């Protein structure tokens, strides 16, 4: 199965063609685009305080190498 | 010495003049005019022209020259000659300033000098208006009157700036 | 008519930007000769005064002409108080 | 008493550039969901001047210069410029006040790109002047939008004094009936800037653009300054040109605090917008101004020496 | 003399930023690196939107007047002339779009 | 968090605010506590120069008023 | 007032602005500049340490060579190095530009970056874990921290 990604034709009338044309010149989807930025300038960031925090590891992490006793 | 200011400026002027017509490289030719125009935009504000002062900065420092120092870039220079370093651009530069110099030795000692016209050193202050107290800047007055006294001066000049724009597809197209 | 309409509608499609500008240039040349308040433009810079009104010298008929300054008769600026 | 008022605007000038560096690092840090400068200093407030200290002592590049006295006049050009682009703004009573003071800084800024083509021509390289032509022609292409916009704007003021577009303002923001120059004139001073998404000298495109690549170049510190100077300078002149604040003459400060909030916002969205978009073709940005912009610039500014003398609005010449 | 003292100030900074720009590196004193007109060509495109601006710029000269000269007695003279010099500068546009002088494909 | 972006904000708001904060207490100082006169237009710099010498101290700042008349 | 306690002051300012302020020129060669580039990404954000992410080799202080330097590219790498600025520092992210790593027996690899350029910090790791990375950068800052230009010259 499979499916078009792009494959639409615009509509031809008076409320699409001026939605269009707004669009264009009150540059309204790339207002649209600033929302996104703003909406991430307040939420909190992702950094840990290396190196008094770490990343997550498991105990299958392979680092470096030692010899081992009985 | 400030009084002589629209002299002072005015000997710069002509310094600046017998830089880029003594043709050195380009390069330096366009910074002579650069300053040679920024000087002589001073000298025009200390006579009132505000107006027509900034013009040179705009239209002929801000335009023309960047045009000039913009074609200079990609049809003719890309690096200069040491200023002075050619036997021709030297000696001319020399005789200018020599012959700048008298001039000025013997109309600031005399007080007068004589060529082709008479000019007087007594200071280009004594010739001032003494009359000064309207409302408004009449060289912006002058200036403004272009649209309602000088129609027929913007028809011309309005046809001959489309014309350029015509002549010089036509000309740099090459077919 | 109707293949008007169409070609307004290609061009509103297609170049909306100079469809605007040549509507704004349109207004600007027609809406000041359709105006009634163009001629108050002219009336206000005629009533600004630059120059002293220099007086004339009353040879005994005119009398239209004030004496004084708040004298009824001379050009009155009550339109453009109320305006 | 004069020399100290120079003083007491270059030197805030220069600090505030310092700082907006930093502001750029940790604003695009958090819109991108990390923080930025946040170890050197307290909230990374010692961050530009580590940066500073940093790149004074730095070794100079190589190559060497094509022409020493173009090499040593850009840098100068540029930032004796940005600095005297500020004398004669009314923030709110000017250093210096001009009757023709917007005329002024038409003029100035008309010549800032002189360093462009100095420094490309002192570059010794000849991608290097290529990449500085393309620069040029971006710049005096939206020279005309932002000439014109002004124009527009000023049949509304009725004169060139910077100071009367406070008066022009007192009972409404310009951008009102102006929005239209507004958003356009906002655009060309990015593009005239230089700034994302018109940043193509930092870009991907140029002859220049590659890594391994070198030409005489530097300071890089005094070019960045200036840069910046006009950045913020630009955001100042917009916010007097469209979001007139309201003067007091009793309470002065009053218009500083409020007119600095102002410009401050409209810097941010520089970074704002940075962070947003992706960067323009040279080609595409062209046909932005010639194709776009300017047709209708054009027709606005026909219409706004229209509709004062239509509707009886003509401004006071005074 | 103010704008005289700016301007001397603003560029004298200017200049002793540079110097010292290009001085104090010098105190490092690093070590020795030993270690490395005509067309350019350039595109007549480049030299057409550098005369264009300068033609379209020299318009703008002529149009700057126009705040003041919306003070005339004569506003209908006025308003006819102003706007006949923004539309030959629309018309300078539309010539050299429809020649395609604003293209930028070889 | 985002208002930590706030303290380098506050310094270039208090770096923006000086330069006019300045220039407006520095006009004060030195024109009597008055605003800077302001002679865009030769009338204005007429009657300026005629308040310098109504002065009799050779300053167009200090103001003469009823009690001079006589 | 000695000289001896001035020259050690300004040691410790330089040597601060100088740490403070890291521009790398990572030369992303392979793997290595994914580990790298998960270094700048939110999670460990190396910008917040005044490491600027993307910054031009002009202006760079540290080259950090991450990943297989191989003998086609090797005159390009001292190129850029030679072109640096000093202060220049470098460091060697991950087995493959440390000696060669996994293809340190192959015809056409450098078995080590440093035959090339001198070196200042090796980063194991095959590859270096974004954490390992930065561990390695903050102990370049502390090598910058331990410099005594100054001194070294005031004893001259
Ligand atoms: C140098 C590199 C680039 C920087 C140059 C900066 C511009 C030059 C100064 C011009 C200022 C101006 O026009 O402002 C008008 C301004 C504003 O004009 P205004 O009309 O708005 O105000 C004047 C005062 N009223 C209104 C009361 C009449 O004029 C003044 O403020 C007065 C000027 C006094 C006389 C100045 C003499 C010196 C002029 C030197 C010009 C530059 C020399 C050349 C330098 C080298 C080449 C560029
Ligand atoms: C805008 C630029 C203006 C021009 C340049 C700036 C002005 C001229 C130079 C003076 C500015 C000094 C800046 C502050 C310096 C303090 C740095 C600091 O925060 O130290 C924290 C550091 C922090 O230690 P750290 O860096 O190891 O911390 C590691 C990171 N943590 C802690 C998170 C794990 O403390 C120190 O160790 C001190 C370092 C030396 C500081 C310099 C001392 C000498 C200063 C006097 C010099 C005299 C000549 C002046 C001329
Ligand atoms: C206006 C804003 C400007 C922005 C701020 C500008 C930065 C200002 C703050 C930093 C100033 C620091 C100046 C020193 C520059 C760095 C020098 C350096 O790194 O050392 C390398 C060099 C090392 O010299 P060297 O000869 O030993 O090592 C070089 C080795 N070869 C040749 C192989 C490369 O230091 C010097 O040369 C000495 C510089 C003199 C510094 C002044 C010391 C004064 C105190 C001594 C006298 C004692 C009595 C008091
Ligand atoms: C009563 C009648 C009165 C008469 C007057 C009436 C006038 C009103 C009607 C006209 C409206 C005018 C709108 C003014 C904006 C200009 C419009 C414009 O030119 O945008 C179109 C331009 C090209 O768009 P594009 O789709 O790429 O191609 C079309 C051409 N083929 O594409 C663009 O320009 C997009 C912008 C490019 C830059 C993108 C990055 C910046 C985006 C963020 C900006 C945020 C908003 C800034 C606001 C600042 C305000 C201070
Ligand atoms: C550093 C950050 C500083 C900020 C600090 C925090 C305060 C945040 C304030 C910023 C406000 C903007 C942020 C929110 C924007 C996101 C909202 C949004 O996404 O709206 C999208 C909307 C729909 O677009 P679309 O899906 O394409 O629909 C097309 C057909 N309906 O699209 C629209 O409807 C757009 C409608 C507006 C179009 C206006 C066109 C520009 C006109 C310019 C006027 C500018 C006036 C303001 C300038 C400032 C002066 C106050
Ligand atoms: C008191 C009022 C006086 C008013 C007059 C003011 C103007 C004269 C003052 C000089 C001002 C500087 C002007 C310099 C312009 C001349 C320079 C020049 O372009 O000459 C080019 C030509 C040499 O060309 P080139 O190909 O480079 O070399 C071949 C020679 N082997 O040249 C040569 O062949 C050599 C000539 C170099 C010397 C130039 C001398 C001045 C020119 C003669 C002017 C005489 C009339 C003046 C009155
Ligand atoms: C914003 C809505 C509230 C209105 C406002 O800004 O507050 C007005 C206040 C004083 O008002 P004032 O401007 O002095 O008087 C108007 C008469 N000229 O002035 C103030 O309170 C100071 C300003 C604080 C409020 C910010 C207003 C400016 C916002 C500019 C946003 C820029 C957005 C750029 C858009 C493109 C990027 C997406
Ligand atoms: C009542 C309703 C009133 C509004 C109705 C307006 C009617 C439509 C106006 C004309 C629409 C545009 C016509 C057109 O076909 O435009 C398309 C074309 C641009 O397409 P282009 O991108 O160059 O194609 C190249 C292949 N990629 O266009 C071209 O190629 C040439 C277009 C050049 C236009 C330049 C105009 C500059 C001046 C802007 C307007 C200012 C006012 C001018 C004076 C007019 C005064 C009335
Ligand atoms: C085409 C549409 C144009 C419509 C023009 C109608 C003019 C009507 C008119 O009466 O002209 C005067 C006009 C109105 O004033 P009015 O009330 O009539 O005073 C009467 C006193 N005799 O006076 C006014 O109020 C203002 C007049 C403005 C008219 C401007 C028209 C544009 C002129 C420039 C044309 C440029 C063409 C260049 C093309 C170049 C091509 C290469
Ligand atoms: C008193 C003040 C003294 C002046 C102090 C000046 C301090 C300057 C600090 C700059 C901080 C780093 O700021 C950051 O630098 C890099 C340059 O490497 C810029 O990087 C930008 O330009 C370079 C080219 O020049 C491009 O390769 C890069 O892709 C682009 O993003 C960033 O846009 C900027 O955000
Ligand atoms: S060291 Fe490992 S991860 Fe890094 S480039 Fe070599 S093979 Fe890839």
């Amino acid at each position: 199965t499979y499916k078009y990604v792009n494959l639409r034709e615009p509509s031809m009338d008076m409320k699409s063609v001026t939605d269009r044309a707004a669009q264009t010149l009150l540059w309204t989807e790339l207002i649209r685009g600033l929302g996104m930025t703003l909406s991430y300038l307040f939420r909190e960031p992702a950094t840990i305080n290396y190196p008094f925090e770490k990343g997550p590891l498991s105990p299958r992490f392979r680092g470096e190498h030692a010899l081992r006793r009985y | 010495m400030m009084l002589y200011i629209v002299f002072i400026l005015s000997v710069i002027f002509v310094m600046g003049f017998v830089g880029f017509s003594s043709k050195p490289s380009p390069i330096y030719g366009g910074l002579g005019l650069i300053v040679s125009g920024g000087v002589g935009c001073g000298i025009v504000l200390n006579f009132g022209g505000s107006f027509l002062g900034l013009m040179v900065f705009l239209i002929y420092l801000g335009g023309m020259m960047v045009v000039f120092g913009y074609t200079t870039a990609m049809a003719t220079e890309q690096y200069p000659e040491i200023w002075l370093s050619n036997k021709a651009v030297l000696g001319a530069f020399v005789t200018g300033l020599l012959m700048e110099f008298f001039m000025v030795y013997y109309v600031l000692k005399d007080k007068e000098v004589e060529v082709v016209f008479e000019f007087n050193g007594l200071g280009d202050w004594v010739i001032y208006d003494t009359g000064d107290s309207g409302f408004f800047s009449e060289e912006a007055m002058g200036i403004a009157a272009l649209y309602s006294y000088g129609t027929w001066l913007v028809i011309v000049t309005g046809w001959s700036l489309l014309i350029g724009v015509v002549v010089i597809m036509e000309i740099t197209r090459g077919n | 008519a109707e293949r008007v309409a169409a070609f307004l509608k290609n061009v509103w499609a297609k170049e909306p930007v100079l469809v605007a500008s040549f509507a704004i240039a349109g207004l600007a040349v027609i809406l000041p000769t359709l105006s009634p308040y163009t001629k108050y433009s002219l009336m206000i810079n005629r009533a600004t005064p630059y120059n002293y009104p220099v007086p004339l010298r009353d040879d005994g008929n005119m009398p239209d002409v004030p004496s004084h300054p708040q004298d009824p008769q001379g050009p009155s600026l009550e339109w453009l108080k109320r305006l | 008493m004069f020399m100290i008022n120079i003083l007491m605007l270059i030197i805030p000038i220069l600090l505030a550039v310092a700082f907006l560096t930093l502001v750029e690092r940790k604003v695009l840090g958090y819109m991108q969901l990390r923080k930025g400068p946040n170890v050197v200093g307290p909230y990374g407030l010692l961050q530009p001047i580590a940066d500073a200290i940093k790149l004074f002592i730095k070794e100079p590049l190589r190559p060497a210069t094509s022409s020493a006295s173009m090499f040593i006049l850009a840098p100068i050009m540029a930032l004796g410029l940005a600095l005297t682009m500020w004398i004669p703004l009314p923030m709110p009573y000017p250093l210096i006040n001009m009757n023709l003071g917007v005329l002024f800084m038409l003029a100035m800024s008309s010549l800032a790109v002189y360093s462009i083509l100095w420094s490309g021509w002192a570059s010794n390289s000849k991608y290097a002047l290529i990449g500085a032509l393309r620069a040029v022609a971006q710049t005096i292409s939206y020279e005309v939008t932002l000439a014109i916009i002004l124009l527009s704007v000023l049949l509304m003021s009725g004169s060139f004094t910077l100071s009367t577009l406070i008066t022009t303002q007192e009972q409404m923001w310009l951008i009102l009936p102006a929005w239209p120059l507004a958003m356009m004139w906002f655009i060309s001073t990015l593009a005239e800037t230089n700034r994302a998404p018109f940043d193509l000298t930092e870009g991907e495109s140029e002859l220049v653009s590659g890594f391994n690549v070198e030409y005489a170049a530097g300071p890089f510190a005094l070019f960045f300054m200036a840069e910046y100077a006009n950045i913020i300078m630009m955001n100042i002149f917009t916010a007097i040109l469209f979001l007139g604040t309201s003067h007091n003459p009793h309470m002065p400060e009053l218009y500083t605090i409020n007119f600095t909030i102002k410009s401050l916002l409209l810097t941010m969205s520089f970074l704002w917008i940075r962070a947003s978009y992706p960067r323009f073709r040279y080609d595409q940005l062209m046909h932005l101004l010639w194709k776009n912009f300017l047709p209708l610039t054009l027709a606005l500014c026909m219409w706004h020496v229209s509709l004062p003398i239509l509707t009886s609005g003509i401004p006071p010449q005074t | 003399m103010n704008l005289m003292l700016a301007l001397l100030t603003n560029f004298t900074l200017a200049t002793l930023l540079v110097i010292i720009a290009f001085w104090l590196p010098q105190l490092n004193v690093y070590s020795e690196k030993t270690s490395p007109s005509a067309r350019l060509p350039f595109s007549m495109k480049f030299f057409l939107v550098a005369i264009t601006f300068l033609l379209f710029d020299l318009e703008i000269a002529l149009l700057l007047p126009l705040p003041w000269a919306s003070q005339t007695a004569n506003l209908n003279t006025m308003l006819t002339m102003a706007l006949f010099l923004i539309i030959l500068l629309a018309v300078s546009l539309a010539y050299e779009w429809t020649q395609k002088g604003l293209e930028w494909t070889e | 968090m985002w208002f930590e972006v706030l303290p380098g904000i506050a310094v270039m708001g208090v770096c923006l605010f000086i330069p006019g904060m300045a220039t407006a207490r520095i006009h004060r100082f030195s024109n009597g506590g008055k605003e800077k006169r302001v002679a865009h237009y030769p009338y204005q710099w007429y009657l300026m120069e005629r308040d310098r010498r109504v002065s009799g101290v050779n300053r167009s700042y200090v103001s003469k008023g009823l009690e001079n008349i006589d | 007032s000695r000289g001896e306690y001035v020259v050690a002051k300004l040691d410790d300012l330089i040597n601060w602005a100088r740490r403070s302020s890291l521009w790398p020129m990572t030369f992303g060669l392979a793997c290595c500049a994914v580990e790298m580039m998960h270094m700048a990404a939110p999670r460990y954000d190396m910008d917040r340490f005044g490491v600027v992410f993307r910054a031009s080799p002009r202006q760079s202080d540290v080259m950090i060579v991450a990943g297989t330097l191989t003998n086609k590219m090797a005159p390009a790498l001292r190129k850029v190095y030679d072109q640096m600025p000093e202060p220049r520092y470098v460091v060697s992210m991950g087995s493959c530009a440390n000696g060669g790593g996994y293809y340190h027996y192959s015809y056409s690899v450098v078995r080590g970056c440093d035959r090339i350029v001198p070196v200042d910090i090796y980063v194991p790791g095959c590859p270096p874990t974004a954490e390992a990375l930065l561990y390695g950068i903050l102990q370049l800052q502390k090598k910058i921290k331990r410099e005594k230009r100054l001194r070294i010259w005031y004893r001259r």
